[PDB]
């Protein structure tokens, strides 16, 4: 019997500062055991200051990022140029979700970008169309080892303040660029060792008020 | 006979230009925007004293932030009407925002010319379509049965259009306060009615940023008039 | 939905510093029987592209036919069918893609693995893979079915990496996938000696090569082999 | 739903209908009302499959109704049976039926007799003097067999079903939370507020 | 989840808990499954996420349509039956969605119960999803008309809490709504993991837990 | 006379008057302007208002990155045709990577505005299109008339009083042809080329629309303080 | 399928179809309709050219499309039993869907939406029908009157008249109504409707229906007797 | 196209008049008269045959009355193909009726449906109007015995007494004349075939230019009986009332 879905693997990764917003995610494309490519992008600049990722079966993620890129070029056509807010744009995907409830894009979306307020913003979707607004958020294969880890290092769970002994938690002080880089470097490091599927490369992108910007780092090959 | 679609020897589509005329036949409509909102007032024209003038309904709500105004066939716009508020809830739906005044005039005007051998012949009523949003601000919109839309600053349609449109010249500037525009409608409506203007026989109607689109009480209205003749008398 | 009938196996390609390198056997496979030895599985398109294709044969003639019918309509009112607006390996790779994602979408895709190797109007080299499920991806090297198991870490040996392409040559391409061919031969049991190669370079143009053979090969070991563990006769 | 019954007395109908409703392992509801006037003088029970119940009553109801407008007049309730059994074995062959079992007591106004129908989800017809669906019959009938006449009063009616009832309490391993009773005569329908 | 709802002498409560799950995991520790469909309506969410989402969002949009063509505010009796109709549109096609429509309209407070199936229930009290017998208990034990809109808020909070706390697919926090004839009131998000431990000391209650 | 009350019937003399009274509506449209060089192409529009207080109707319209017209009649059926075009430039991307090349564009407009003129119960389009871009052949300019007739140009005009713009064009042919990188020159011809067709009014700063396609340009509209610079 | 467009503009702006509509609406009977403070009142004139007529079973020019709405009409009878079928059923389907009857203003509302379709549609004619619309809104003790016409237009009316000689009938309605005091009783509002049929009808005898609507759905039609009381005592007044 | 060659049979006047319906009416003008009349006891059914031949097999013949149920028949005035059409569909609806409920099909609800089919020619498709006026002879358990007319337009009328066809303001006088509400079966025959006697185009009433029938209760107990009259039995009661 013919099984229309697959599973390319990856892993991917949305974190949101207080005045912007990165989207991580592994190069390495797979079916089963072997290797397809050891770089295949899989985060979009997808314009108006958006960037999205569509992470599971690679066929419905290229499928869903090329009809949102469609969907904004003809927000633009029909309502004056005007930009896509990153809200809009949330609803907008739940709707090309839905479209399919009953022949489901097999994929873990994710979008981040800025709020009309200029403060950082990152959107998680499921298969089906259920979204929300997050300040933190990993997936695909590894986004049950990773997303524990960011509950503790981004939003400071289970951590308390030496001396009262569980009385008073730790203060909910906001990470810069340069802290959020680490914490995602380091996730997919401890990723990479511990999940197959994950390798190879790491591209993030970060999203500020000047624009869309790329980091590139090499990751275990094995 | 001949087909519903034709052009005339000058370019022009004979049943949309015989559309204009039942327009020119229905009763007037002004629309003048301004910085602190659009006033939108109409002549109701009732037929005879025993109907109920309250229920002659013609400004009507669209969404929270655009209104509008009819003249002509009036029986023709309800369509009109459910289609805009279908499409103004709709973006609402797949866009969580309002949506802008343009744009719905634009999904109002592609209705018009889907006539032919699609609805039976064009419609036979001009919209004046007011608003606000946070990309243009302040707009009045007229749609017409061509297809084709302009904004105004201020605009007449109905039976006292080209006289009122002629007045709307010389009074409208940049700076006009929306109390001054209240006036304004009320004053050139009084002037093309055949009937004496009064809270019963004419209405009047807004849209601000704040408070969204509202249509006046007559009780409102009738102070209104009272401030009118007083400041005509001042002089 | 269905069942491939004929088929034909893997389907290998690399890039080099300037083009790319394709090859397929020349089999036509039918279950285990090895029913037809003259099918050429590699279909240029031009002088700048060649498709190769895997899976179900009866599948592989029609998108040959559907190629054939798309350089047909591209010269349709374009006096610039030889120059400038001719097909691009993006535009036919692009092309198949669409079409495959559509079949699969409709629960009846074309049971096949593609590889569309070639080189764009800038002289930038296209290396692109995709299969009944329309899953894409790209890499200096591209294999299908055993292919992807045996040959790719060989042809990885050579480029590992996209810097490591300036530093390829042709003759060292041409001789890593040859030998990559007889691997599989060694070790496919629906893979034929016979072969076709193609190279399309940037400066050479479309080379066609037919009527390869597997050669060099190493038997002579076999003789001393006896039994399967405790024989010695 | 679990339990609907229905007796026919000397001079009216009397359905007995239970109150419960469960999703999952959980009542949700203990007061439900298992019925929909048809007409002044027709009312329908019904019990089966969730959500199909209510929606094939209702448009039963409705289409009846319609009908009530159209000439100024009621329907006999064995045409009103009648339209109900076509539209079950109409629907029975559809591509998703409606599971649903109705009983329609009815007070016949020009022959001055009550009238119970009992149908159920294939479009099974038949007239009776007391009736039930679904397991409700295997507790019940041996009493009815029993103690039921035709010149039985309303109140002598209500004692007999409030035996019904008292053996199902006593023998069915499902708690279906009491009944409603309602009794259709040549006045209308009335509901028995003290069950 | 869990959900629950009741109506009382001043309105009507609505609590929610905000945990998603996949499988064992956890998927989210904080989602929003309550919808303001206006200022005088509210709706629950359980099931599939993605169904609950869609579709009361879409009963939104025809509720809005509703007040731009009447001038006037749609029932809670009307609402819950818009939706109940598209439930069964989709019919047997795999819908999973359990709601309660909770607001406050002429005849005074309303609370209906929507399920998938098409079920359309009035009623005091509801409680919906994988904890919902959890939450009953607390409820109909404790629940009175003659509740204060602290007492009532309290027990609507202290009932999903029951349920967070033995039920594993429910937790996270709590969201509280008290719905008046002005409108409904948002009551705040309470974690669970410090209302416990709260509860815990003020009432004396879950004993048997160490702390 | 007889022969004119649908598409649908010749003359004696082998005319479609139904479709010569459509190239009429053009006539009585507002000017604009096209112009090319081998690097850009350039369109100008002179803007119509319906009095002092109303707004200037739009005339050019963006159909993709690489292309884009301007409209002179029925400004409804060049909506219709525009989204056409976005589409059949929408469709060539995502099937087969590729560009819609401009002398395409033009085939397939004239192919639809054909099928209106042969049927029965339809109409002609009543309007007439200019069409730039700048494709993997260099520049282009495209003149689409509703009788299905598309021609590529160096420069042209429609409109009224187009007459004028035309000919300064055909005076001009060998000048702004070879205006390579640089399009304020370009520009600068094209509004010295439509103010031939101006009468009594001239360009003001909400009267002008200009638009401009080229090697490294984008698609881009030009209104408002925008075109200041080149009044 | 046949998709003429028979109502068209001609050059002075009118779609003479929906015209020519009306002038059967002024060939139909009068009918009238009057609101009172707690009743609405529904007149309507039968031509006594058709005698050997069986009234029994005759089709009535009252009409009830709910349980609380009526409907009486004048023009073509054949076309107002179309939108009395099609008005029917919508109020049944609102019940279904809404849970709540349909409001007077609604069905109007649907009823008219009707007509105006039936004027930009292809290959049908309008419906040479205008409709007198009253009742009392669900738990609502306010009188409703509404009237519609070919067109698709509908308003309110204190009280109205349609039909032929409805000039007269509503000449006479100006003059006698007043909105200030309306009538207070339903023998002071059903009087009111006799005396205005009466200026046209002819004869008092069998040439007058009345359908009386009160609150809670109170619906009766007056019998040929009650109706001649009220012929009777008019007359008898006049005599001075 | 087309449109040059469309007749638009569904348009006004500017009279406010329906072109097809009133030439359609012109048609049955010139059919052959046909009569009802409703009695206490029963309904008669008279109608007189177009210029007949001594040629035409009469017993076997039927152009004026038909049979719709056990309860309900028509008499036709117009073409009689036409009408053939309409009848089998009014056939269909009352077994349709029968089929629902269980019950016969009341007269006046199978009326309105073959009315409002006759409507629907009026108002869309572009087809003319059936050239046909039906009176209905029926009866049922709500209002007894009944008589109804349709005309092209779609409007139906109940009476006590009815003509169709030609010379019916002559017919319709002489009915109203001499007909009474306390009128018996016998009476109404009588009644019936002297307004046709008088009213005919032809020289003579013979049994061969006559289709006739009863709705009797005149059948054993609750119960009614379609009588369509055999030639023979035209002749005999003929000579019964004293007119041949
Ligand atoms: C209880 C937690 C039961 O599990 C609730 O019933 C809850 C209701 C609910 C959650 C979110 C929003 C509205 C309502 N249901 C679930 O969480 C639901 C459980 C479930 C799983 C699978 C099926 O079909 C077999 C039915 C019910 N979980 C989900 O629907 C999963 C798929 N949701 C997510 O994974 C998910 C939702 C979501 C929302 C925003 C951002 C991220 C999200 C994710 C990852
Ligand atoms: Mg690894």
């Amino acid at each position: 019997q013919f099984n229309p879905y697959g599973d390319n693997g990856g892993t991917i990764l949305g974190i949101a500062g207080e005045d912007f917003a990165v989207l991580a995610g592994d190069t390495r494309n797979i079916t089963d055991y072997s290797i397809n490519s050891r770089y295949e992008p899989k985060v979009f600049d997808c314009g108006d200051n958006i960037v999205m990722s569509a992470n599971g079966f690679a066929a419905d993620g290229d499928a869903l990022v090329k009809r949102f890129k469609n969907s904004v070029k003809w927000y633009h056509f029909d309502h004056n140029d005007k930009k896509l807010s990153i809200n809009s744009a949330a609803r907008n995907i739940q709707h090309l979700l839905y479209s399919r409830r009953f022949f489901p894009y097999y994929v873990y979306n994710i979008i981040a970008g800025l709020d009309e307020d200029g403060k950082g913003a990152v959107y998680s979707f499921d298969p089906v169309g259920s979204y929300q607004r997050e300040q933190c958020r990993a997936g695909g294969a590894a986004a049950s080892l990773i997303m524990p880890f960011l509950d503790n290092q981004v939003n400071f769970k289970n951590q308390y303040e030496p001396g009262t002994n569980g009385k008073v938690k730790k203060p909910l002080k906001y990470l810069s660029v340069e802290e959020v880089i680490k914490l995602v470097r380091d996730s997919f490091t401890s990723a990479t060792e511990r999940h197959i599927q994950v390798g190879d490369g790491l591209e993030i992108l970060i999203v500020t008020k000047d624009g869309v910007r790329k980091e590139f780092y090499e990751l275990k090959r094995d | 006979d001949r087909g519903v679609s034709t052009f005339s020897p000058e370019g022009r589509l004979f049943q949309v230009e015989y559309s204009l005329e039942a327009i020119k036949l229905g009763s007037t409509a002004i629309g003048i925007a301004t910085k602190e909102g659009v006033v939108l007032g109409v002549e109701k024209r009732a037929t005879s004293p025993l109907l109920e003038s309250d229920s002659i309904e013609k400004i009507v709500e669209i969404d929270r932030h655009i209104g509008c105004a009819m003249s002509g066939l009036t029986a023709d716009a309800r369509s009109m009407i459910e289609h805009a508020r279908t499409a103004a809830v709709t973006h609402n739906l797949y866009y969580d925002e309002d949506i802008n005044v343009e744009s719905l005039t634009q999904s109002v005007c592609d209705l018009a010319l889907r006539f032919g051998e699609l609805m039976s012949r064009p419609f036979g009523v001009a919209l004046l379509i007011a608003g606000h949003d946070a990309d243009d601000g302040y707009q009045l919109f007229h749609a017409e049965p061509s297809g084709t839309f302009y904004r105004y600053n201020a605009k007449a349609i109905g039976s006292g259009s080209e006289g009122a449109q002629a007045e709307l010249l010389n009074e409208w500037h940049s700076s006009l306060t929306l109390k001054e525009a209240e006036l304004l409608v009320l004053k050139i409506l009084k002037q093309v009615m055949e009937e004496k203007l009064d809270e019963n026989n004419a209405q009047l109607s807004c849209i601000t940023k704040q408070d969204g689109f509202k249509i006046y009480d007559n009780e409102k209205t009738a102070e209104l008039i009272k401030e009118l003749k007083e400041k005509e008398a001042a002089e | 939905t269905q069942q491939p009938i004929v088929t034909g196996t893997s389907v290998i390609s690399m890039k080099y510093d300037n083009g790319v390198i394709i090859a397929a056997d020349n089999l036509g496979s039918y279950g285990s029987l090895l029913r037809f030895n003259g099918v050429e599985r590699l279909i240029p398109v031009g002088d700048n592209t060649v498709v190769g294709i895997s899976g179900d044969i009866s599948d592989m003639q029609h998108i040959e036919r559907l190629l054939k019918d798309l350089v047909t309509e591209n010269a349709y009112d374009n006096p610039l069918a030889d120059a400038e607006e001719a097909l691009e390996p993006s535009y036919i790779f692009e092309y198949l893609a669409t079409v495959m994602y559509q079949r699969r979408s409709k629960m009846n895709p074309l049971w096949n693995a593609i590889i569309v190797a070639g080189v764009q109007s800038n002289g930038d080299q296209f290396l692109r893979y995709v299969n009944l499920l329309g899953v894409t991806y790209s890499s200096p090297t591209l294999a299908t079915g055993f292919g992807a198991h045996m040959a790719n870490p060989l042809l990885r040996k050579v480029v590992d990496r996209e810097s490591d392409i300036p530093k390829t040559t042709v003759q060292v391409a041409e001789e890593a996938i040859v030998n990559a061919m007889r691997v599989l031969y060694y070790r496919d049991a629906r893979s034929s000696r016979n072969f076709s190669l193609a190279i399309i370079d940037k400066n050479t143009g479309l080379t066609f090569k037919k009527n390869l053979q597997v050669e060099n090969m190493k038997w002579d070991f076999a003789k001393d082999i006896k039994g399967y563990g405790t024989q010695k006769i | 739903m679990d339990i609907i019954l229905g007796i026919r007395v000397q001079d009216s109908v009397i359905l007995a209908s239970s109150k419960a409703v469960t999703r999952g392992i959980s009542v949700l509801k203990d007061s439900d009302d298992k019925t929909r006037q048809l007409s002044p003088h027709t009312l329908m029970s019904f019990a089966g499959e969730a959500g199909d119940t209510v929606q094939f009553a209702e448009y039963i109801q409705a289409n009846i109704q319609l009908y009530s407008i159209r000439e100024d007049y009621e329907l006999s309730p064995q045409a009103v049976s009648s339209f109900v059994r076509q539209e079950l074995a109409k629907s029975i062959r559809s591509r998703r039926p409606y599971q649903v079992n109705v009983l329609i007591g009815g007070y016949d106004k020009k022959k001055n007799k009550p009238e119970l129908y009992q149908i159920d989800y294939l479009g099974t017809k038949v007239e009776l003097p007391y009736g039930a669906h679904g397991y409700s019959g295997f507790y019940t009938f041996s009493l009815l067999d029993h103690h039921y006449r035709p010149d039985m009063t309303t109140e002598e009616g209500l004692d007999l079903l409030k035996l019904c009832v008292q053996e199902l309490e006593k023998r069915m391993p499902m708690d279906f939370k009491g009944v409603i009773v309602k009794i259709v005569d040549k006045d209308g329908i009335r509901q028995v507020d003290d069950f | 989840t869990t959900t629950l709802a009741f109506k009382f002498q001043h309105g009507v409560i609505a609590a929610v808990d905000s945990r998603a799950s996949a499988g064992s995991y956890i998927s989210a520790l904080r989602v929003n499954k309550v919808i303001e469909i206006n200022p005088y309506l509210l709706g629950t969410m359980s099931g599939c996420a993605a169904d609950c989402q869609y579709w009361e969002r879409l009963l939104a949009k025809e509720c809005r349509l509703y007040y731009l063509r009447n001038g006037e505010r749609i029932s809670v009796s009307a609402a819950s039956k818009l939706l109940s109709n598209m439930m069964c549109q989709y019919r047997g096609m795999g819908l999973s969605m359990g709601s309660m429509i909770c607001g406050w309209d002429k005849k005074g407070p309303g609370l209906y119960y929507v399920d998938e199936h098409g079920t359309r229930l009035s009623g005091n009290m509801f409680s919906t999803g994988s904890g919902n017998t959890y939450a009953y208990g607390v409820l109909d034990s404790n629940y009175k008309w003659d509740l204060s809109v602290e007492d009532a808020l309290y027990l609507g909070k202290r009932s999903i809490l029951a349920a967070a706390h033995r039920d594993a697919y429910s937790g996270g926090s709590v969201n509280l709504y008290h719905v008046t004839e002005d409108g409904w009131i948002y009551h705040g998000n309470h974690d669970v993991g410090e209302l416990f431990w709260k509860v815990k000391e003020e009432e004396g209650s879950f004993n048997n837990v160490i702390g | 006379n007889n022969y004119d009350g649908d598409t649908v019937t010749f003359s004696p003399t082998g005319r479609l008057f139904q479709v010569e009274y459509a190239l009429e509506a053009i006539k009585q449209g507002s000017v604009t302007v096209g112009l090319r060089s081998n690097t850009h192409a350039v369109l100008v529009a002179l803007k119509r208002n319906a009095d002092e207080l109303s707004s200037y109707q739009k005339k050019i319209i963006k159909c993709d990155e690489h292309m884009g017209l301007s409209l002179a009649g029925l400004a409804p059926d060049a909506r219709v045709l525009s989204n056409y075009l976005r589409q059949q430039c929408n469709y060539s991307s995502l099937v087969f990577n590729r560009k819609l090349a401009v002398e395409r564009a033009g085939h397939l407009l004239c192919d639809k505005a054909q099928k209106n003129t042969q049927s029965y119960g339809g109409r002609p389009y009543g309007v007439g299109l200019l069409i730039i871009g700048y494709d993997k052949s260099g520049a282009h300019l495209l003149e689409f008339q509703p009788s299905g007739n598309v021609t590529e140009l160096y420069g042209t005009a429609i409109g009224a009083r187009s007459q004028g713009a035309k000919t300064y064009l055909e005076r001009t042919l060998d000048t702004f042809i070879k205006i390579d990188g640089n399009p304020d020159e370009l520009i600068k011809a094209g509004v010295e080329a439509i103010s031939q067709s101006l009468r009594d009014e001239s360009l003001t700063v909400d009267n002008l629309s200009i638009a401009i396609v080229g090697k490294d340009t984008p698609f881009t509209i030009y209104d408002g303080e925008a075109v200041a610079k080149y009044i | 399928g046949y998709d003429r467009a028979l109502s068209i503009f001609s050059p002075d702006g009118h779609i003479f179809q929906v015209e020519y509509a009306l002038e059967a609406v002024k060939r139909g009977t009068c009918a009238v309709g009057v609101k009172g403070k707690n009743c609405v009142v529904l007149g309507c004139e039968r031509r006594s050219t058709l005698k050997l007529q069986d009234t029994r079973i005759t089709p009535s020019k009252v009409s009830k499309i709910d349980s609380h709405v009526v409907l009486s009409f004048s023009g073509l009878n054949a076309d107002s039993r179309i939108l009395i079928e099609k008005a029917r059923v919508e109020a049944q389907s609102h019940r279904l869907t809404l849970e709540d009857p349909v409001t007077v203003e609604y069905l109007t509302r649907y009823v008219a939406g009707v007509q105006q379709r039936y004027t930009q549609s292809g290959g049908v004619r309008p419906f040479g029908v205008s409709t007198l619309i009253a009742g009392f809104d669900p738990r609502d003790d306010e009188p409703k009157l509404y009237q519609t016409e070919p067109s698709g237009i509908y308003s309110s009316w204190s009280a109205q008249t349609i039909g032929r000689n409805s000039k007269t009938v509503r000449e006479f309605l100006e003059k006698n109504y007043d909105r200030k005091e309306p009538p207070a009783t339903v023998e002071e509002c059903v009087k009111l409707t006799v005396r205005s049929l009466l200026e046209v009808v002819q004869t008092g005898a069998k040439n007058i229906e009345i359908t009386v609507v009160k609150p809670d759905s109170d619906i009766v039609a007056l019998s040929s007797e009650e109706i001649n009381q009220y012929v009777t005592q008019i007359e008898q007044e006049k005599q001075e | 196209g087309s449109r040059r060659y469309d007749s638009r049979t569904t348009i006004f006047s500017p009279e406010g008049r329906l072109y097809q319906v009133e030439y359609a009416l012109e048609s049955i003008s010139h059919a052959g008269t046909a009569i009802g009349i409703m009695a206490s006891d029963g309904i008669v059914l008279a109608a007189e045959r177009k210029v007949t031949s001594t040629l035409l097999e009469q017993d076997t013949s039927t152009e004026k009355l038909y049979k719709l149920n056990d309860k309900i028949a028509v008499a036709v005035a117009g073409l009689t193909a036409d009408a053939e059409i309409l009848i089998n569909t009014a056939r269909i609806h009352a077994q349709n009726y029968l089929k629902t409920y269980n019950e016969d099909i009341p007269v006046e609800i199978l009326v309105r449906r073959l009315s409002d089919i006759k409507q629907g020619y009026t108002q869309h498709g572009g087809l003319r109007p059936f050239g046909v006026s039906f009176i209905y002879a029926g009866y049922d358990d709500r209002y007894g015995y009944q008589l109804y007319t349709s005309n092209p337009s779609g409007n139906y009328t109940g009476w006590k007494a009815i003509s169709v066809g030609a010379n019916t303001s002559a017919a319709q006088t002489l009915l109203q004349m001499d007909y009474k509400d306390d009128m018996k079966v016998d009476d109404a025959i009588e009644l019936a075939l002297k307004t046709l006697s008088k009213t005919t185009d032809s020289s003579a009433l013979t049994y061969d230019r006559l289709e006739f029938a009863t709705i009797r209760k005149g059948a054993n107990d609750g119960e009614v009986y379609q009588k369509i009259f055999k030639p023979q039995e035209i002749k005999d009661i003929l000579v019964k009332t004293g007119i041949t």
